[PDB]
């Protein structure tokens, strides 16, 4: 089963960039290609999408 | 008006039930794992979507094969060891009174004896102390296995603390396992994966209480190959473990005499200070909601309104009428009579201690003329375990009245691996198949 | 449906599927049959699984289908071994379905194979020297 | 005769029969070529049986006759092999008979076809290159 | 030819030869892969050789190349695994260099390749159904 | 006969003190010691 | 210990050679399986 861990600054200042990576553990080794993606919910509000990127091209 | 014609398709996905020789996997010690294939970093566990299997930890041959490799390397183990031939002598044996409490009066003898050296043609005075349970009276004592036969000696450098051990299937089998939580351990099974190899399994020997094993993931677990019988042992899984601390507190001196040309027996030469009983301990909190949990599983079986109590074991032996085990080389056997003494109606920081005696002499297995000899653990020693399951059994069943007894069982490590195998099974692979089709040559 | 990947199926992870769906991963299948108190029992698995894959693999020559994962015969299905139509077959089960329905009459069909080949090879033979 | 009914022969019932007749039976032969210290013996039986397979079919493979019961050959037959015309063969003697007089020119014969089958490999293999 | 001598070729002769140079060399390397205590280890060196010599027959078959030396294929060959040229590769880059070159992407193609052989064994069945 | 080829156009990287044919030759030769040794008298007795 | 004992005593037993087995070095080929 593929698993996800995300990390990154827990805090960071206001006009900086804010940096977060996400690995990707997975326990099939055949050649596979997911569609990943980062997806943000402000306290109390609904989820919104930023961005994906396929793990095999770099669209 | 049909014209379908035989087919060939190999590589179909079938299997079905057979008995293989499943190998040894893991990441000095008994369990010999420096002969096994290393597992691999990222174990593949396939799932199989639409699937339905029927399983039965009862008739599981994984059990068997498990049992026979075991006892395999034990043997193997205890072949390059020193056997304690010579130390069947006359024994002139005195009461151990220094600085000794009342409930351990008796249960060491300070044990003289003469005993060969290097050369053939010498022999040297020597002494010891051995455990009450070893040692039978003729002031004239022998070793309790000399009228039975001779005892090979433990080899110190070998480590008796089990490591975990994954059974794979050669090529053309598969090992199925199954998912479905809440399950009996027989019948059909809708969730089923395939697994290249079975998890870690670490071969706990345990008697009366099921140690360092696996937990239910959702509530306590009841299971029997027929809960009506009385004469089958019921599996009880806990959902949660219940923390036992066993120790022994003697500060064990360990001697080592030459008994012959590059042969060395390992005696206790003295308890450096105060002698008291070992004895575990468990949080009585826990294990009593553990009772109450199994208690209400227990009801679904036998009624609603039955009245279900847990009392003495039967009788028999020491190693199956008391929670016998190890703790770091160590052989204890605890008397499990304050676990097992409730009874419960269909309506703090203290703790319950178990006594326990130590035994050199061992038999683990269910044989006659194979024993073993533990030599001493130098210092005080204490482990900590999970009790994660039991072994009961019914007494009686008449239905005179709506009262159900219950006692602690074990003896048969069979029932050990089956509470660890019980959702794996083995298959063979058929590739070919033959389909009607229209194609034609 | 546009942000999406893609992950295959493992060994049997086409067992619960119809007989049409799992003839897609025969090879998958097929690639994984071939791969002194723990020596010997290895060995004898090695041995046990060359043995086994031969065997196969000379049922399947015997049959004319070498080196095929499928291939058509001219052995004709009569009705006898199994009245269910095709639509009900290849759309309806699985392939364990299928090996529990025709379990007894396997040896007939491999039987009525190997004289297929055999009047085939002797037909080819008849033929070419001419 | 009507209503007798039938019975086939098994693994060497054609061993005495004419080679034309036992040419029949070369699936029912070819079947039966699989299936402490005696558990090494064992294993060094099984395992030769193995190599002892292993090898007819690459024999068979090298001269392209793979998964071919009855397989043709380029190869001419050589009067001085054998002066026996094909009635005499095929209708008056057995195979072991057959391979009792040819004893002596089974290698040639083998590695006339070897060299046959490498010739024709690589005019495939040129005619390919095109 | 009168006065000419015998030059055989040897095994991994064309090694560091060119790939174009050191395919023609291919039988000469295909030809011989099968062929108390030395005993024992002589069992699992057979074991170990037949066992590795059917993998890679199997490989062989799975992708619809069996009894072939060079085996055109149906797949294409995607620009990722190498932006080489063919004049490139053929010419001025021995076996071993593409080996290491490709090393990282052979799973890839093999897996591409079983598929393909797949699809093709259905197509043909489809055909075969008309 | 032994038969022996040239790698002609070939170069390869060796290093002798981590082969394992050293290793094998030194544990074969060991289990041999051990096998001979195995059919015959022990002197236990001669300690004296 | 005029008194002497044998050098292994305290080490370990010791096993009698062989007298019919010789010690004498014999030529031997290292060969792989095929394949390799
Ligand atoms: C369930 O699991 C738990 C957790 O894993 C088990 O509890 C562990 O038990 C092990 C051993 O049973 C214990 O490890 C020992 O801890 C001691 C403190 O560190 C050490 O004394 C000891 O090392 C000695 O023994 C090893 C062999 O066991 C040797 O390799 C090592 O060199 C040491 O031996 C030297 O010292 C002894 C004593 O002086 C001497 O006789 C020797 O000759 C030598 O000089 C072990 O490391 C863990 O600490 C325990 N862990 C916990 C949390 O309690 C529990 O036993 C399991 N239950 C069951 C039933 O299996
Ligand atoms: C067990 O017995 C031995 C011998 O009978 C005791 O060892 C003696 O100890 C006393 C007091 O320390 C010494 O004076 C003697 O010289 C010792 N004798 C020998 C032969 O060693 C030993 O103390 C006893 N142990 C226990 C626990 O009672
Ligand atoms: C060790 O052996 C000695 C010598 O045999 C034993 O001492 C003998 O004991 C017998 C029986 O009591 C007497 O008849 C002898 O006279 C004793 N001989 C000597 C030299 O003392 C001694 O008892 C043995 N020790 C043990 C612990 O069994
Ligand atoms: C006893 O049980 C506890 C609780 O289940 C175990 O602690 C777990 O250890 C595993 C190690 O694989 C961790 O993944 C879990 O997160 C731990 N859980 C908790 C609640 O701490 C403990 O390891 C067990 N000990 C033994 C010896 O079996
Ligand atoms: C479970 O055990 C019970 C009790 O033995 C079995 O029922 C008994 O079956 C025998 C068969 O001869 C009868 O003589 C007894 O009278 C039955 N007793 C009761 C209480 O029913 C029962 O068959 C067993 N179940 C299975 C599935 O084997
Ligand atoms: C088991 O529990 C008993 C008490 O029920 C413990 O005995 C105490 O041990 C501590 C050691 O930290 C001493 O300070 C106390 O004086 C002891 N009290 C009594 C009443 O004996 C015992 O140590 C516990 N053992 C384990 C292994 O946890
Ligand atoms: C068994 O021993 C463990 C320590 O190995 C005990 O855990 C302690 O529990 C007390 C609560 O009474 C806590 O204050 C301590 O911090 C714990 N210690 C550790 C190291 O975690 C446990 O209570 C003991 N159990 C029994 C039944 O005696
Ligand atoms: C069963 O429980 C009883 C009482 O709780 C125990 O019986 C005692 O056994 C000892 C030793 O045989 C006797 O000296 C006592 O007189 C018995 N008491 C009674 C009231 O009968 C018995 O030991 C327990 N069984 C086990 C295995 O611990
Ligand atoms: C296990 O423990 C129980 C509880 O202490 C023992 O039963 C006691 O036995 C003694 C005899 O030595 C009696 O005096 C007590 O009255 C008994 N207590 C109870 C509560 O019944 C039992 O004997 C122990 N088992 C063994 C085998 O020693
Ligand atoms: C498991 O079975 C279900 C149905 O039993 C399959 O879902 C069907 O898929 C087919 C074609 O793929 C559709 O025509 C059906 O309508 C589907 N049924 C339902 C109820 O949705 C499913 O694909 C099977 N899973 C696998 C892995 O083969
Ligand atoms: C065994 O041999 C006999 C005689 O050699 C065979 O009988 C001949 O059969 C053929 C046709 O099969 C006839 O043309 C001949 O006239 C028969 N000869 C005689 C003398 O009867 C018989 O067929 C052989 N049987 C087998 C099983 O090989
Ligand atoms: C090793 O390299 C040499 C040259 O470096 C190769 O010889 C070349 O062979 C090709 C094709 O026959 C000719 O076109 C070249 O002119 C040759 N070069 C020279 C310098 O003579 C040689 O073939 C390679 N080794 C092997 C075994 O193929
Ligand atoms: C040793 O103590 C036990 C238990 O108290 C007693 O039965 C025995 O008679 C004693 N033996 C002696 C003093 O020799
Ligand atoms: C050995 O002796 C014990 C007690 O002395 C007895 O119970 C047991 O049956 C004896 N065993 C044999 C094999 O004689
Ligand atoms: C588990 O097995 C028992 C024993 O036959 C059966 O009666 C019960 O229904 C099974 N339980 C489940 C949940 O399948
Ligand atoms: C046991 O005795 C030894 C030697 O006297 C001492 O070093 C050690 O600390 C003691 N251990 C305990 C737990 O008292
Ligand atoms: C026991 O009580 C529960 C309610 O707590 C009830 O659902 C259950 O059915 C009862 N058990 C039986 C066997 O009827
Ligand atoms: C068993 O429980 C009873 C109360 O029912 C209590 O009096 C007795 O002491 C208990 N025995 C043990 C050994 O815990
Ligand atoms: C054996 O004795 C020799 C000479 O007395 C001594 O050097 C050696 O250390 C001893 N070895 C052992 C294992 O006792």
């Amino acid at each position: 089963q593929v698993q996800l861990q995300v990390s990154g600054p827990g805090v960071v200042k206001a006009s900086e960039t804010l940096s977060l990576t996400c690995d990707v553990s997975s326990a099939s080794n055949t050649r596979d290609y997911f569609y990943w993606s980062w997806v943000r919910q402000s306290p109390g509000k609904g989820l919104e999408w930023i961005g994906g990127v396929y793990s095999n091209s770099d669209t | 008006a049909e014209n379908l014609w035989v087919t060939v398709y190999y590589g179909v996905p079938v299997w079905k039930d057979a008995e293989t020789t499943l190998f040894c996997a893991s990441d000095h010690n008994v369990w010999a794992t420096h002969a096994c294939v290393p597992t691999d970093p990222n174990p593949q566990e396939i799932h199989l979507e639409n699937v339905t299997e029927e399983f039965n930890m009862w008739k599981n041959n994984m059990v068997e094969q498990m049992h026979t490799d075991i006892i395999s390397l034990w043997d193997q183990s205890l072949k390059p060891c020193v056997k304690l031939t010579p130390l069947c002598v006359t024994l002139q044996c005195t009461n151990v009174t220094n600085n000794i409490t009342d409930d351990m009066r008796g249960e060491l003898k300070n044990c003289s004896f003469n005993m060969t050296t290097e050369l053939r043609d010498k022999k040297q005075k020597v002494y010891s102390l051995f455990y009450r349970l070893d040692v039978v009276q003729i002031k004239e004592y022998r070793l309790i296995n000399c009228n039975t036969s001779a005892c090979t000696q433990a080899c110190p450098k070998v480590s008796f603390e089990p490591i975990p051990i994954h059974y794979c299937a050669p090529a053309g089998f598969a090992i199925l396992k199954c998912k479905d939580k809440k399950f009996n351990g027989t019948g059909p099974c809708p969730s089923v994966s395939t697994v290249q190899c079975t998890h870690g399994i670490k071969p706990v020997v345990s008697t009366q209480l099921l140690l360092n094993g696996s937990l239910a993931e959702e509530e306590v677990m009841i299971r029997s190959e027929n809960i009506t019988n009385n004469a089958k042992n019921i599996l009880v899984q806990f959902n949660t473990p219940v923390q036992i601390n066993c120790t022994r507190p003697n500060n064990n001196t360990r001697k080592s005499i030459r008994i012959g040309p590059g042969q060395a027996f390992y005696a206790t030469g003295d308890i450096i200070g105060d002698i008291r009983q070992a004895h575990c301990n468990v949080s009585k909190a826990t294990w009593n909601e553990t009772l109450g949990k199994v208690v209400k599983q227990l009801r679904k079986h036998f009624g609603n309104n039955t009245i279900i109590r847990f009392a003495n074991s039967s009788g028999g032996d020491l190693e199956v009428t008391t929670h016998s085990f190890n703790c770091g080389g160590e052989f204890f056997y605890c008397n499990t009579s304050g676990l097992f003494n409730s009874t419960w109606i269909s309506n703090s920081n203290d703790s319950i201690t178990l006594p326990c005696r130590i035994k050199q002499i061992i038999n683990m297995w269910q044989r006659i003329g194979q024993c073993m000899y533990a030599p001493p653990i130098q210092g005080v020693i204490r482990c900590v375990s999970n009790i994660t399951g039991l072994i009961l059994t019914r007494d009686g069943g008449s239905t005179n009245s709506t009262t159900e007894t219950f006692r602690p069982g074990g003896g048969d490590m069979r029932d050990n691996w089956r509470s660890e195998l019980y959702k794996y099974k083995v298959v063979k692979i058929e590739p070919l198949g033959v389909a009607p089709t229209r194609c034609k040559r | 449906a546009v942000g999406i990947g893609a992950v295959f199926l493992g060994f049997l992870g086409a067992a619960g599927s119809t007989m049409g769906a799992a003839s897609m991963t025969l090879t998958v299948q097929a690639r994984n049959l071939l791969s002194t108190v723990w020596g010997i029992k290895q060995l004898q698995a090695r041995v046990l699984a060359v043995e086994r894959y031969l065997r196969d693999q000379q049922l399947l020559g015997i049959w004319g289908c070498s080196g095929k994962l499928i291939c058509c015969t001219n052995v004709p299905w009569n009705s006898s071994w199994s009245n269910r139509n095709l639509s009900e077959i290849w759309d309806n089960m699985t392939w364990l379905q299928w090996d529990k329905e025709i379990s007894n009459y396997t040896q007939i069909i491999y039987g009525l194979l190997e004289e297929s080949q055999n009047q085939q090879e002797k037909n080819e033979q008849d033929l070419l020297a001419l």
